[PDB]
This record gives C-alpha cells, structure tokens and sequence, in this order.
C-alpha cells in the first residue's frame, strides 16, 4: 500500500450489515461505534433516542467552523440530501439512515457514507478552484488548521492555485528522513512534466507562520489539468490526504531500516559464536 | 604432543614425582586428576574444597601432597588416604584471592601469593597439629602473580602487579636450619629483602631460577624477558621482544631459558654469560586458525625431566584447554638452526 | 586508499590489547570486575591510545590486565547517514546482551562501545574477536551506505508515485 | 468416563474371571435365567454407541469384562450387517457369525489376554465355550430389531457408521 | 547464646548474626556478652528474597510471593552479592552488560539477571528501600561501638565476626569496612588520619 | 483520556482483533497473518496484504508471523501493524495510546521489541501491554459476580491449544500453567471424520467447511453421552439436522442429515481420548490440577472464580458441564478425608458471559476507557529518558 | 547517606603510586631543511621527555617529532625506520600514537604509513611497549 485510502472501513462495514440483515428482514440489533481518523477526526455510529430502525454516523473535526466558512454546508447537502439531519452533540455533521426506507443501491451511499471526512475537506479546493477557473483573483487565502499545530493554505490565482502544508516532525529524526522525501517531490517533476510543482522549506516559511526546527512547509501548485470539473475530485482526493501520507512514508521507512538491522545484527551475533571453540 | 582435556581454560598444573598423574583445574572450583591408561588419559580423582576458581596447584614430589589456592582466599594441604585425597585447611590470613603458589623443594612449607599484596608463607607445626604461617609484606605493592623457589628453599623470587621481581628470604628456622651463605647475600632473616628489579613496566607474569639458583628469570606484560645474574652483583640482562607477552618460563639448563605466553606458542632464549646478554633462540613450535599447537595463550609451563639443570621434556597449559609435552632432543633434530645454551 | 591502513594500524593494536587474564579484585572480597570500567586499581590499567584515519574516523583501545574498552568514532558524511549511524547503534545496544562484548552505551565522545573481558577470550578465540572488531568496522559502514540508497530509492518512487496519479 | 456394567452381585457365577451373568434367551448355554427385565445383553447395546469411542477401559468387576466381551463383539455383528438387505438375513447371519469360533480367553488372537483369565480346565473351557457362544446369539438378534429400521434392506447408517470404530482399538476379529 | 558460643569456635569481639529471620549485633566482653548493648535490624535473608521478587518484577519476571518464593530464594543465594561501592555498581549495570547471568528456572524457562544481584542485598544498608525504618546493619554496627565504654573499642573494632547464611554475600566484609570507615572519619574526626583507625572482619 | 479513544490491537496466533477503547465489540477480527512476495530494493518491503485479503492472495504468499501466541518473524509482525494502523483502524499513530496484548511467559525482550516497533517506528505517545490471562478475567466482571476480582482460573480456549490459566492478584502464576492438546481445530476434525464416515456426497475439497459449518451452528455440550445417544436414537426427528451445502463445483446443492457430531464435538473436551491419543486427561482433571499445584492459601478462590475464554468454550452447557465434572472431583477427593479419617466443602464456579468469544479484546477495550489506564501507560518521553527497558514491567490495575 | 559520599579509598596505605627535557628544535630543522630526511627523525627521537612532569614540554617534543615524520615522503619511511635500533623503533612508535591524536589534513594518512613500517619493524611488541609505558611521551 503506497497510497492511504480515502475512504473509512469501519463506516462502510458498519453501515453494510446493518443495511443486509435490514433487507434480510432480521430484527434491528442496537449499535454503538466510536472510532477516529486521521487528523483528529472523531466518529460516532449509534441509534438515536435508542430507535435501533436508525442508524446515524457522525463526524467531529475541530477545524469545521473553518471548512464551513468555505462551503462545506452546502456542498454536504448536495452530496447527501434527505439523509443529512442536525449535527449530533458534539459533532458538525450527521447522516441518518433509515433502516426502513432504504434505496434500491445501497453501495452509493455506504460508499458515499465511508467518505464523508473526504467530502468534508472537498468544499474548500472545490471554492478556489473556481476563483482561478474565473480569472477571480485577489480573493482572501483559506487557512486551514487540520492539526493542533499545522496548517494548510489554499490560495488561487490567474493561471494556478497553490496549497501550502505547514507540518510538524515531533521525531527530531524524522525531518532529517522528511528532507529526503521533500527533496524527490521537489524533482519529480523530472518523471511528470504535466504533474504538480512541489516546493519545500525547512525551517523557513515560504503571517504569523510558526518557524522551528522541526517546522516544514511543502507547497504543490495546481494547475487547471488537476484544478478542472474533469480532474478536481481526483485532485482532491490526493492533496488533502498527502500530509498523512509523507508521515506515513516517513514511518514506514524506519520500520525498513529496523528489517535491515535485524538482518545485519543477526549476521553479526553469527560471527561472534562461530569464535567459539 | 598435544592433547585437550577441555575447551576452556586449564587454570594451572602440577604434576606428580613420577610424571604419572597430573593436576589441572578446568576453569572452576576443582581440581581434576588424570592418569594415563595405554595412551588415554583417565580422570581418576577430583578435588572439590574450595569455593571459588582454583588459581594454583603444587605437588610435592616425595611427600606426594598436594597444595592448592583459590579466590576462595583460602589454601588446602591435600593428603592421600587409601584411595581418597583429605584436605586440611590452611588459613593464609589474607582477605582477597590467593593467585600462585609453590612448595618450597625441601617439601617443609609453601608459599602463596595473594591479592593482599602479601607472600604468605605457611609451614606445619607438629605440636599442636596445624600449618601456620608468616607474612612478607613490604615492598609489596600489588597482587602476587607468580613465585619459585631457590634450590635451598630459603630465597623465594616473587613477580607482581607492581611491576618487580623480588627475591626474599622465606626463612623459617622453626623447620629448616640456618641458610649457607648465597652469591645473593648472606643475611637472610625471615622477609629480607634481597634482590629488586628496576622497571617501572609491565606486570611480572613468571619468575624462575636456576638449577644452581644463582640467576633469576622473569617475563613481564611489557613482552620482555630478563635474566639478573647474581654471579655478576646481580646485573640484569635484558630482551625486548617483538611479539606478545609471555606468561610462563623456565631455565631448561644454566643458560637457556624456554617461555609461552599469549602467541600460544614455547620460545627459546639464550644467556651469554661473558657478553650478559640474552638472545633470542627462535619458535620452538614450527608448522581455529592458527599454526601453534595450542589455540588460546599458554599460561604455564613446568620441568617434566632432567630438571632445570639439563631437562629434556617440558610441558605446558594454557587457556584453550590444552597440555602439551615437548621433547627437548626431538625439537633439536626438527630444527637443525637450533642452538640450546 | 586510507582504509586499508587504517584498519591495519587498528589490527594491530587490537592484537596487542587483547591479552587478558582472570583477576580477581584487590579492593573487594570474592569479586571480580574488568578493571577497565571499575578503574579502581592504577598499576592495573595500561596507557590508553588512539588510532585515527582522519579528523572525525578514528577508535579508542583502553587496554587492562583483564579487559579493554574499544571505541569507535563512525563515519557519517551527512545529515542522513548521521541518524542512520545513529539508530543503528541505538539498536545494537539495546540488544547488548545478545552480542556480549557490545557496551550498553557509548563512551563519550564515540557511537559504540566494545567490552571485551577475560571471559570473552576465553569462551571465544581472541584473534577471532581482533577479526570480528574488524570486521565490524568495515560492515557497518556498507550498512549505512546500503540504508542510506535504500531510503532514497524508497523515497523517489514514492514522490512519483503519488505525483504520477495528478 | 466410559460406562461399566451394573448386575454384578454378592453372589454371582463366574466362568474364568468373567461373570456368568443372567441372560433371558431360548438359547442353549451355562446363561442362568432372568426375572429383572434388563439383561447384560441390553446393558452392552444400550451403552455400545457412548462406550465404542472410549480407548481405556478400567475393569470393576467380572461383569464388566462380559459387558467388554459383547460389546467388542457388537462390532463384529455391525461388520456384516453392513452388508445385506433385509432383517430376515442379518437374524440368519447373525446365527452364522454367533457360531463360527472366534478365540477365547488365553488363545492368540483374543485381544485382551491380560485382562481376561484363561479356563483352569476342560469344563470350564467349554462351559465358557458355550456361554459365550451363547452370548454372541442373543446379542446377535437382538441387535437386528435395531440396527433395521421397519423398511427393510435399511441398515440404519445410524449404527452402521461405527463400523469402522474399534472399542478399546480391540477386534475379535 | 550463639554469640559468645560462636566467638568461641573462634578461639575467643562483635557477632553480627544474619539469618532468614532476623539479623543481630551481639558484642562480647572478655569472655561473656552483655545484653544491655545487643541489638536487631528489622532485616534479613527473607526480606532480601522478597526484595528481589519485587526487583524481578520490575525487570520483567513475575514471580508469586507464595509458590515461587524457594525458587527466587535459590536465585538470591546463587547470584546476590553486596555491592562495595554502589555508584560504581549501578554504572555497570547501566553501561555494561557483565554483571547480567542465566539462570534456569525450575520449569525449564531461562531468564536473565544483571543489577538486581547487588540491589536486593543493598536494603541491609539502606533498609528503606523495604520500606523499613533504621540505618543498616553496618552504622548500627558503628553506633553499637562507639556505644560502649571505650577500653573495648579498639578490641570490638579489631574483632568484627559474621555469623549467619544472610552474611555470606560476597563483598560483605569489604563493605562494612568501607562503610565504618567512612563513619569514623566523619563522624569521629574529620581529618585524613584513620591510618590507624585499623579493625578487621 | 482526551478527545480520542486508545487503541486497542489483540494480536492472537490465529486472529487478530483490533478497534478503539469503549466499544463493546472489536471493528475488525481477522486472520494473523500477511502476505508477501518471494534481495529487497525500492518499496517492495510495503507490497504485502493481511487479514482475509491475505489467504489466498494469488501471487503472493501467506505467512503468519505468531507460533505459539508469540512472534516469530519480527520483520513481518512489525509491517503487520503498518497496515492495522494506517489501513484499516486510520489512526493517526502519534495521536493514540496503544494497548496491545501478550501470551503468558512472553520475555521481557519480547515486550522491548514490541515497544522498539510501537515508539521507534510509529511514534505512539503511550503504550501498555496488558496479559491476555488478565484481561480475560477483567472481561468477566460484566457477568453472576458482584464482586470484581482480578484472581482466578481462566480457561482460554483458541484453535491451536486450550490454556488453564491461574491468576492472583492481577499477576499469572506462570509456574502453575498447563497446556491441553484440545482446542476448536481437534473438534472440526473430529467432527469431520464422523461425517466421512456416514455422510455421502460432500465435495472432499469442501470436507473441513461442511465440518467447521456443522460445529458452529449445531454442536454443543451433553450432560450425559448414553442418554444423549439414546434421545437421538429414540426421538431422532427432534435431535438430527439438515444442513446443505453448494457444490463448489458443479455448483449442486448437496445436502447431509447432521446428529451424534453435534454433541460428540464439544465431548472431546471432556473425553479427549476420544480423537487424541497421546492426551486423555479431561479438561475437568487438567484444572483441579492446576489449581491443586497453586499457593494452598489461594486455590479456594481460584475454584470459586474459573472464567472462560475464546470461541471454543461457547458451546452451549460448558461452564455448566465443566463445574459439574470438577466439583465432583473434588468433593470425591474431600470424601476420602473423612473416611480416612470434615474438610470444609470446595466452592467450585464455572462463570459464563456473553463476551467470551474476545473476552480479552473486550476487556482490554474496557481498561482502556478509563483514566487509571493513561496513568499506567508508558509514555514516550520516558521510553527517551529512560529506556525501553521501562516496557519490561506493566502495572496491572483495575481491581 | 553523607558518609559515602567520601572515597574513604583515596587514603588506603595499601594503595598504588607510580615511582617518580626534548630535542633539538635547531637540529632537527636543519637536517630536515638540509634535506637530510633519515638524519632528521633521529634528531628528533634524541632525549625524548620521558620525565618531564610538565605536558607542555611533551607536546613540543611531540610536534618537533610530528613535524618530520608529516615532512617525510612515503617512499623515505621505510628507509628511516630501518635505519633506528629497537629502542628506536620502539619509541618512534609512542609518538605515532601521539600523532593519531592530533589528525590534521593528511597527517593521519601518512601516519598510516610509519606505523606501519615502524610496525614491520618493531612488531605488535612494539605496540605493547606502548601499552605499558607508565612514563611515557
């Protein structure tokens, strides 16, 4: 697995046997699920008022105030509809499914269901996509706290539109094995001449813009072959999940240098017991 | 002739008046008898006192007793009664390992060196049935590692930690009768001080003297050998080797001393009276990974026959667990370039 | 072209150091500890020298009557072949017990420590132990460089990988 | 554990060291008369489909090595009522089968010779001979009203299954 | 009473008896104890058995207090030992792996014991590491001395005797010295004298 | 506890069940095992797949990195995690406290290897690792009890082997353990050897399934085997099933009556000789003698307190027919005292709760939503500071 | 837990103590400036302070003895060393270790190369010697 999915297992799944012993014409058994995404995304699947004919999943992004503010509303309620309903306690958005009244296809909605911290994050590149496909410039930057203590910045204008991730390396390590990462985005461009431009500053932001040690600032510009109505979900579905993504690389590399450690250790101990009488 | 009674160390050796039976310690608080039957060794015996590592084993020829020291701090008299071997407790007065020790010929005490920095030299007292003994302290400054007596039993020469090599007098006139004078000196009152080495490198390994025991020799960490002729006020003679440090030497005659040590391998050195030189006299072990016949350090090596004076076989042990028994004459003849003397 | 005699000079003092015997302590009853740590007794302990390729490779040996220290200064050209270096010595160390003559922690001023006593020379060859120390100078440095290419073939194709879908 | 057999008495006839146990039949044998309505015969085809898995068998009384005997030879019976149609055969090959001689107490080919005595003499040989034989009539009728199911050439699978199965991995055969 | 019997076997000072159950500092005069100066240390071979229990815990190896309590008591006697210098110990049993040993357990199992081998047997100097209050048998030793009427001192110093399996820890001897020697320069003087302050154990 | 509930992964040699702190029931409960393809350059090390995705992954192979409840492959555990982390939990790993769980008798190495893994290559803020035993007994106190108690015998029954664990105080008695050749895989097999050997027609490929299939919805425990037998025999209508299967071939619906195997399944437990013949020891036995073998001082409350664990101790009746078979073992025992001779009577109690089948994921969920659970936890700066030696000992809590 | 604190070790009777002034700068600079290369390191290794008690002293007669062996060709090494008599060789080869702990551009990679004449010369006894020393360089 080279790159993080998008959507959610645990909504999917959950959703999908509710829904088949639902058809099946079983009796409704109760549930109750309270699981996480990245970026401190919290979930919760339950029956409200204890109504086990209705299933409703929620969501919980301490950062939603901000997505709202640039369309997020009214880019749920186009995706979802009729199964939208008022926010549970504690979260911003809510769909309710109705174990009763269920559609011919339920693999659209599960599926739709599964992405709802995608669909979350879409209305804000969605918005400044359209300012630069509008020549619409000078428009105010999003700043997006996705983290306690990162950032990301959406800017358009005349031809491109550029994302800038302000990221933290808590692992003094890990921004050393980050710059190696940074530095082929900074060249890929030499395996893609049509793809984005990544940029990266170490310390140094590219504002009251945090500058530290373990600070990094990767910046990917946009161009209208990924901004467009034809490429922008895909676009999308990349760009927002690209920050877990380098940490998740970053991770998975220590745990290669651990095999080849435990490898090159063990040919040592070899040796050292092949001097022994 | 080399042969393995195990892998780990042999800590030390003796054997007895016949050369029939030897003494070993494998690495732990016992010590193994072993007995030829046809060309087999056999393990005929087993000494199990002491408490700690054994770190030195001495036969007395014609009293046929064993004496023994461990980190134990402690000293057994062994005695053969029948068919099984008694030990007698024989306290050194010392508060940390006994390292070496040695009967002195006339089989009436024995000395220990211990980590005390002190010689303890201990003797049996027919009254009120128990050994006993003195201590020769000063100027001992570090742990004891090696002792062998003069042929008259009196002077002892001691290699420590500190260093030196010392010659003392172990003179004890409750069991032996006042020594004739030596080219050494002619006091020797219990602890007297009669000869110092001057260096101020490298830990004396091994000190042994003469068959007339008119020269010491002695190998220390810093890999040289020497050899002070008190026949000549007691110069020192002196040979810086190019190797790595010996362990152990003997005199195999007046003038040729033979030495092993962390090259795993016996040497030859020569004295030049006249000159009062040493030479160096050449491997004597001529072809794991390696072309000696014992595969870790030898760490001692002792007389089998014809003594000091002129001995024609020699033994040694070391820590890969092996004893071996040189043949002098046979070492002559597959080595014409070899000069002994 | 300065390897070579450089780990001949390292050999060789090597081979010089590690000829040990069992010693028991002067200072503590029935106890026994490698004089090298302890250094409770002075005659006890031999000079301590240095052998350096350049101004940053180079290795400590503190010989004793019965154990030395060997320290090794890793080379580490950059940022990434630093904690590389780094992590792996990390790893070694917490698996110390395993090796038996591996330092839990380094000696101040070096990235990993050998402690080789009397018992190790005589539980294993010593001029196998000389070999191994060797041995060890020279694979650990093919280690980091194999980790090093592995980390930046890893990152490339990940960065294209993520690129290419655009 | 396994189930061992309940009609041993304080006084009860035994012929080597099993036990010469009551059995209601018109057979001809040593077999004293019942009264009780329950016979070591049921005892054993009662317990055979529980008892047949067991490997281990401690032997409690005399009765029990009759119980081990009938039951091993159930196995026999089920051997061939495996094959046949009818329950008007399998009565005949069970008057055939609870006739040829298969070894005793103390011949090769008794499993179980260390846990069964041997005749002290020639009576006692036939005796036990003919108590036995005795035995493997009765239970080989009786296990014909069961092992048929009332349609005929049925050998209900339901017995014929342990076929295979060998109660303390012994055979008479 | 042991004490004066035990002096005895030695023809003759201060017995400093340590068993399972409890350890005692019984002076003798020229013959004959004397009660009123005797004392108790609320720690013996027991407490060091169950020190290391808990110790063993810590390292990883849950031992029950109950069933295997003779099995970490076999542990203890095989390969506790006073440590002299306590500093000196803790930074070889942090920076080396020396002091580590196998032992086997009765089930077969092998596990690894290093520091704890020094600390368990450490409580007899510091005995609020069990959770008990005092000062350790060896400034009791000292107090117990200094305690006396003097003309004795110098012989009850000179005349230190061991008694007792939880006594037979290597080093023991050795620490008490190092230990009343530090008492005695700092608490009887302050200077570099003590070149006489001489007694043996 | 902040806003984001603890992780909770239940490494087990066969399954694997992992989800969040509070939930009743794991998210996902799959294989133990990855598949890789077989010198390794560029990003190879992440082509691999786990779980249900990993069985019969065509041109991959199938490995499974824990024997015995132990790890074996470390290289392979730890790329196992990758994906438990980042594929199907999505936990962001910095964010999370982890509990994972171990075997008894697991090494102190073993615990700093896991911890090597957790801290060094997925940066976790805290981790615990919790004894299975322990958590079992935990799971418990949802039954039957009042009183919760972390001492106890608990009966963990996996597919690879039963364990007859005594716990006091929170702390496996490690010593008094005892292991029994019976588990879920020996009573699909025997199971499927009564089939062969009266049903027809069942697909040879598809012997085990129909087997597994038949020991999952119809076997259970007897109190009785001759009078088990009997009502078969007797009113069969009412006892012997139908059960029908699809011809993975020529895709027929092929069908079998199903009967004796439904109780002669779960009997070996209780008859082990009856499919093994190097064990005949009955499970009954197996745990008098464990706890006869512990402190006399604490075997009463172990016998008062015998929980259950793992899918193969939920057929139905087997507290009831374990507690049956033990107090008479015991009390037959307590008898020959007075003849010899009025030891007080034996308390013996089999409880039985609805959280079984993981008892250990769900109590280890349980732990983990409380507050004590971050105070126990190892937190990452001291795994810095202090080493990853702190990971060898782990503070039990709870009672 | 005050008493400890004092190594009580430090005054033990039964303790250990050691038992207790360069070349010629001109000299060696001249041969050396002369060209004068085998001449140049025997000038050095003249009167080595092998007692001062000061290191200063020592690090001249270091550097003096460092300066001819970096001046030296590798092709003019073996020709030296050969040149000196054990004792010789024996203490060219503490000051070759003295120079490993002062590595400069090259210095150490010639270094190398005198220790390992000095080396083939003198043999791993040499290095023993250096070792052993208590009063050395």
């Amino acid at each position: 697995m080279i790159l993080l999915e998008v959507n959610n297992r645990i909504i999917e799944e959950t959703l999908a046997l509710k829904f088949e012993n639902a058809a099946a014409g079983n009796k409704p058994e109760a549930v109750e699920v309270t699981f996480a995404d990245f970026d401190g995304v919290l979930y919760h699947i339950s029956n409200p008022n204890g109504d086990k004919t209705k299933v409703m999943v929620s969501i919980s992004l301490k950062f939603y105030k901000e997505l709202q503010a640039h369309g997020a509303d009214e880019l749920l309620k186009r995706v979802y509809g009729s199964y939208l309903v008022n926010p549970e306690s504690g979260y911003n958005v809510s769909l309710l499914y109705d174990l009763e009244n269920l559609p011919a296809s339920k693999d659209s909605i599960v599926h739709q269901a599964g992405m709802l911290k995608r669909n979350c994050f879409a209305s804000v590149f969605e918005k400044y996509f359209q300012f630069q496909e509008e020549g619409k410039e000078g428009e105010n930057r999003a700043v997006i706290h996705y983290r306690d203590d990162e950032t990301m910045y959406v800017e358009s204008k005349k031809d491109r539109v550029t994302v800038v991730f302000s990221t933290v390396f808590k692992d003094d390590d890990d921004v050393v094995i980050g710059k190696v990462f940074m530095q082929e985005f900074k060249e890929g461009r030499r395996a893609s001449h049509t793809a984005p431009q990544v940029l990266f500053s170490h310390r140094e932001p590219p504002t009251d813009a945090a500058v530290g040690d373990n600070i990094g600032y990767i910046t990917f510009v946009l161009f209208p072959r990924h901004t467009n109505a034809s490429a922008r979900d895909n676009t999308i579905n990349l760009i927002h999940t690209f920050r877990d993504y380098l940490h998740y690389h970053i991770k998975c590399s220590k745990a290669y240098i651990h095999t080849r450690m435990r490898a090159k250790t063990s040919d040592f101990l070899k040796v050292l017991n092949r001097a022994r009488p | 002739a080399y042969h393995s009674f195990l892998v780990e160390p042999i800590s030390c050796h003796a054997w007895n008046k016949d050369r029939t039976q030897i003494a070993i310690c494998p690495n732990n608080h016992e010590v193994h008898i072993y007995e030829k039957s046809g060309n087999k060794w056999v393990q005929v015996h087993e000494l199990k006192e002491h408490n700690g590592q054994v770190t030195g084993v001495d036969w007395a020829p014609d009293s046929n007793r064993i004496v023994t020291c461990g980190t134990d701090r402690n000293a057994y008299v062994w005695t053969l009664k029948g068919r099984t071997w008694k030990p007698t407790l024989v306290i050194l007065r010392i508060n940390r390992a006994a390292r070496c020790v040695r009967w002195a010929p006339n089989e009436k005490k024995f000395a220990v060196g211990s980590g005390s920095r002190v010689i303890s030299i201990c003797y049996f007292e027919q009254e009120n049935d128990w050994w006993v003994c003195k201590h020769i302290k000063k100027p001992i400054r570090s742990t004891v590692l090696s002792l062998d007596w003069h042929p008259n039993s009196v002077l002892l020469a001691a290699g420590s930690c500190d260093f030196k090599c010392r010659i003392f007098s172990a003179y004890i006139k409750e069991v032996e009768e006042r020594p004739a004078p030596t080219p050494w000196g002619s006091k020797m009152p219990f602890g007297e001080l009669m000869f110092e080495s001057s260096s101020s490198c490298g830990w004396v390994h091994g000190v042994c003297f003469s068959a007339n025991g008119s020269r010491v020799a002695w190998v220390s960490h810093d890999s040289t050998v020497c050899l002070a002729d008190a026949d000549k006020k007691m110069a020192v003679a002196t040979l810086a080797s190019e190797t790595l440090p010996l362990l152990a030497v003997t005199f195999i005659t007046e003038s040729s001393l033979v030495a092993a040590g962390h090259d795993c391998f016996p040497v030859l050195f020569t004295y030049d009276s006249a000159a009062g030189k040493l030479s160096f006299g050449g491997r004597l072990d001529v072809p794991a990974g390696l072309d000696s016949l014992h595969k870790n350090s030898v760490s001692q090596i002792s007389v089998l026959s014809g003594g000091k004076a002129k001995c024609s076989q020699f033994c040694t042990t070391g820590m890969d667990g092996g004893m071996s028994i040189w043949d002098v004459r046979s070492l002559e003849s597959a080595l014409k370039d070899l000069k002994i003397v | 072209a300065t390897l070579r005699p450089y780990l001949s000079a390292v050999r060789a003092t090597l081979q010089a150091a590690l000829c040990l015997e069992n010693f028991s302590s002067q200072v503590v009853e029935r106890h026994n500890k490698p004089e090298v740590e302890v250094r409770s007794s002075k005659e006890l302990l031999l000079q301590p020298v240095t052998i350096s390729r350049n101004e940053k490779e180079k290795v400590l040996i503190e010989g004793s009557i019965n154990s030395v220290r060997v320290s090794i200064a890793v080379k580490q050209a950059d940022e990434i072949e630093k904690i590389l270096c780094h992590k792996f010595m990390r790893f070694m160390m917490m698996r110390a017990e395993n090796f038996f003559i591996l330092r839990r922690k380094p000696v101040e001023g070096y990235d990993i420590s050998f402690l080789i006593t009397n018992f190790h020379t005589e539980q294993m060859y010593k001029h196998k132990l000389v070999d191994f120390v060797i041995h060890f100078m020279e694979e650990i440095d093919k280690e980091i460089s194999e980790m090093k290419l592995s980390v930046n073939a890893r990152a490339r194709i990940v960065a294209e990988e993520f690129l290419k879908n655009f | 554990p396994a189930y061992h057999s309940s009609l041993m008495d304080p006084d009860t006839k035994l012929i080597g060291n099993m036990a010469l146990l009551p059995i209601r039949s018109q057979f001809k044998g040593p077999a004293p008369r019942e009264t009780k309505d329950t016979d070591i015969v049921d005892e054993a085809i009662y317990y055979f489909k529980a008892n047949v898995f067991f490997k281990n068998y401690e032997i409690k009384n005399e009765a029990d090595r009759t119980l081990i005997y009938i039951t091993l030879y159930i196995s026999e019976c089920l051997k061939k009522l495996q094959k046949c149609n009818s329950k008007s055969q399998g009565e005949k090959e069970m008057y055939t089968l609870g006739i040829t001689n298969f070894p005793i107490p103390g011949e090769p080919g008794f499993p179980l010779n260390a846990i069964y005595a041997k005749p002290a003499n020639k009576q006692e040989d036939e005796v036990m001979r003919a108590y036995l034989q005795q035995l493997r009539q009765e239970t080989g009728l009786r296990l014909c009203e069961k092992v048929f199911d009332p349609q005929n050439d049925k050998p209900s699978k339901w017995w014929t299954c342990f076929v295979k199965r060998q109660f303390m991995n012994k055979s008479l055969s | 009473i042991q004490a004066v019997l035990t002096l005895y076997a030695q023809g003759l000072g201060v017995v400093v008896d340590s068993g399972d159950g409890v350890t005692h500092i019984c002076p003798v005069y020229e013959g004959f104890s004397l009660p009123h100066l005797t004392r108790r240390l609320d720690i013996a071979g027991r407490d060091i058995t169950r020190y290391l229990i808990k110790l063993l815990l810590l390292r990883g190896y849950a031992f029950n207090h109950s069933a295997d309590f003779e099995t970490v008591r076999m542990i203890k006697e095989k390969l506790c030992y006073v440590g002299y210098n306590i500093e000196q110990e803790q930074k070889l049993a942090l920076e080396t792996t020396v002091l580590v040993e196998s032992y086997t357990l009765p089930d077969g199992r092998i596990i690894k014991v290093g520091g704890e081998r020094f600390e368990a047997p450490e409580a007899l100097f510091q005995p609020h590491l069990i959770n008990v209050e005092g000062v350790g048998v060896a400034e009791l030793l000292f107090n117990t001395i200094q305690a006396a009427d003097i003309d004795t001192r110098s012989e009850f110093y000179k005349h230190i005797v061991l008694s007792g399996g939880s006594t037979m820890y290597p080093g023991l001897p050795s620490r008490l010295e190092r230990e009343l020697k530090q008492l005695y320069l700092e608490r009887v003087l302050k200077g570099d004298v003590e070149k006489l302050s001489k007694f043996k154990i | 506890a902040g806003r984001l509930p603890a992780c909770v992964v239940d490494c087990g040699t066969g399954y694997t069940k992992l989800g969040y702190a509070g939930n009743t029931e794991p998210q996902f409960i799959i294989p133990s095992c990855i598949a890789i393809k077989e010198v390794m350059k560029g990003v190879d090390d992440l082509d691999f797949f786990i779980g249900d995705e990993a069985i019969e992954k065509p041109t991959y192979a199938t490995k499974w990195p824990i024997r015995h409840g132990i790890v074996e492959d470390w290289d392979l555990m730890e790329r196992f995690m990758e994906q438990v982390i980042f594929k199907y939990l999505r936990a962001e790993p910095e964010d999370h406290y982890f509990l994972l769980t171990e075997p008894p008798l697991n090494t102190p190495e073993n615990r700093e290897y896991t911890a090597e893994i957790m801290f060094e290559s997925f940066n976790v803020p805290g981790l615990y690792i919790a004894v299975q035993a322990v958590l079992a007994l935990a799971a418990s106190w949802t039954s039957q009890v009042g009183e919760r108690t972390l001492t106890g015998t608990v009966i963990d029954s996996g597919d690879g082997v039963t364990h007859v664990i005594p716990v006091a105080e929170g702390y496996v008695i490690g010593s008094c353990i005892k292991h029994i050749p019976i588990a879920g895989r020996d009573i699909t097999y025997f199971i499927q050897q009564l089939l062969r050997d009266r049903e027809v027609g069942i697909p040879p490929e598809q012997s085990l399934e129909t087997a597994k299939a038949v020991k999952e919805r119809y076997s259970y425990v007897c109190p009785d085997l001759v009078k088990e037998f009997n009502k078969y025999d007797t009113d069969g209508s009412k006892w012997i099933k139908q059960y029908t299967g699809i011809n993975a071939i020529s895709k027929k619906e092929f069908s079998i009556d199903v009967g004796y195997e439904r109780f002669l399944g779960p009997e070996i437990f209780f008859h082990p000789e009856f499919a093994n013949p190097d064990f005949t020891q009955p499970i009954s036995e197996v745990v008098d003698e464990v706890i006869q073998n512990c402190p006399i001082d604490v075997r009463r409350p172990l016998y008062k307190n015998i929980v259950l664990s793992g899918g193969s101790t939920m057929f139905r009746d087997f507290g009831r027919r374990l507690q049956r078979d033990l107090k008479r073992t015991v009390d037959a025992r307590l008898k020959l005292s007075e003849e010899l001779s009025k030891p007080k009577p034996i308390d013996v109690q089999v409880i039985t709760h609805h959280m079984q089948r993981y008892a250990v994921w769900f109590g280890g969920s349980m732990l983990a939503s409380t507050p004590e659970f971050y105070q126990v936890c190892h937190t990452k700066k001291d795994y810095e500071e202090i080493g990853p030696s702190i990971c060898r000992h782990n503070p039990v809590f709870g009672v | 837990a005050r008493f400890r604190k004092v190594d009580v070790d430090e005054y033990d009777e039964n303790k250990f103590v050691d038992e207790d002034a360069g070349p010629d700068e001109g000299e060696v600079d001249s041969c050396l400036r002369q060209g004068n290369m085998t001449a140049a390191l025997q000038a050095a290794l003249k009167n080595p302070p092998i007692n001062t008690k000061s290191q200063a002293v020592k690090d001249r007669a270091g550097s003096i003895v460092l300066k001819v062996l970096i001046s030296f060709k590798a092709n003019d090494i073996e020709k030296a060393v050969q040149s000196l008599d054990k004792n010789g060789v024996d203490l060219l080869m503490k000051y070759i270790y003295k120079g490993f702990e002062s590595p400069s551009d090259n210095s150490s990679a010639v270094l190398l190369q005198w220790h390992e004449k000095a080396l083939a010369a003198g043999g791993v006894g040499s290095i023993v010697r250096v070792l052993t020393a208590r009063k050395t360089v």
